[PDB]
């Protein structure tokens, strides 16, 4: 059949830390 | 093998002919059909994390043929097809990026899907839609976050991660009145993850500083409904994201009597995380929040 609309992604990785 | 990989595969390649055929026609309604079927066909066959490089050609092309579809519809004149076209290729865009990771067409094309869904965006609010708004701010700020963390040298990219920060501390703000507050705390995590990449990449002005506080206020009270859903598993990475945002205002942009409010309470919200990540057991962010707990420490007590 033809696949569901696209779900939304999975969330983007943690953001580094200030030095 | 995996027949069905082989059948999207062809079925994909099917469609792109036959949008490739009624492009050439002259029909565009039917290119608009072809190309939800496109992605809907993109985005399921990577799905998953897959090796061929064939699976990833085909996901690129009709994200184009979604971009192609995109900018016809719009000279039509109908906003509705436009919003999901928008949508599709936004979703499309960080699939892709999720799969394959980092090639080199894939900047330039998840570029040109984030400025199609900022513009949905604005146009969502001019019909006002709540649901739609929500999806396509989320989708924005996906998207944003990664393009930062792979280009950020390029111009352009700030002023779009900004609208993106803007966009979803607006739709968060929309979703606390709906009532869901699942939706809330995703997105308030992707309003730290751009906030901090913000000032990251690209440093202050008066502008970032600003929504950056508007991120961090939004990420403490989703850390706050995290608590009361007791959820140990985001609560951790909220407190994360609550210090990392407070770590980058304090430590490029010094803090006021406001700044100093906001990190305390997250101060406050990462020593509480960082007891049920070490009773959980989460070695790397166990040493990770006591990183930032000393470190935001050490910035605010600098006056004493």
């Amino acid at each position: 059949p033809l696949p569901p609309l696209p779900p939304l992604p999975p969330l983007p990785p943690l953001p580094p830390l200030p030095p | 093998m995996d027949e069905e990989r082989e059948k999207l595969k062809e079925k994909l390649k099917e469609v792109l002919r036959r949008a490739k055929e009624a492009k050439k026609k002259g029909d565009k309604e039917k290119l608009i059909e072809l190309a939800y079927e496109a992605a809907a066909l993109a985005a399921w066959i990577i799905h998953k994390d897959s090796n061929d490089d064939e699976i990833v050609e085909l996901a690129k092309e009709a994200l184009k043929l979604v971009l192609e579809a995109a900018k016809e519809a719009k000279k039509n004149g109908d906003k509705e097809k436009l919003i999901k076209l928008a949508y599709l290729a936004a979703a499309v865009a960080a699939w892709i990026i999720h799969t394959d990771g980092d090639d080199d067409e894939i900047v330039e094309l998840a570029k040109e899907a984030l400025k199609l869904v900022l513009e949905a965006a604005k146009e969502a609010k001019k019909n006002g839609d709540k649901e739609k708004l929500i999806k396509l701010a989320y989708l924005a700020a996906a998207v944003a976050a990664w393009i930062i963390t792979t280009d950020g040298d390029d111009d352009e990219i700030v002023e779009l991660a900004k609208e993106a920060l803007k966009l979803v501390l607006e739709a968060a703000k929309e979703a606390k009145k709906n009532g869901d507050k699942e939706k809330l705390i995703k997105l308030a995590y992707l309003a730290a993850a751009v906030a901090a990449w913000i000032i990251h990449t690209d440093g202050d002005d008066d502008e970032i500083v600003e929504l950056a506080k508007e991120a961090l206020k939004l990420v403490l009270e989703a850390a706050k409904e995290a608590k009361k859903n007791g959820d140990k598993e985001k609560l951790i990475k909220l407190a994360y994201l609550a210090a990392a945002v407070a770590a980058w205002i304090i430590t490029t942009d010094g803090d006021d009597e406001e700044i100093v409010e906001l990190a305390k309470e997250a101060l406050k919200l990462v020593k509480e995380a960082a007891e049920e990540a070490e009773k959980q057991g989460d070695e790397e962010l166990r040493e990770k929040l006591r990183y930032l707990s000393e470190a935001v420490r050490e910035w605010i007590e600098r006056n004493d």
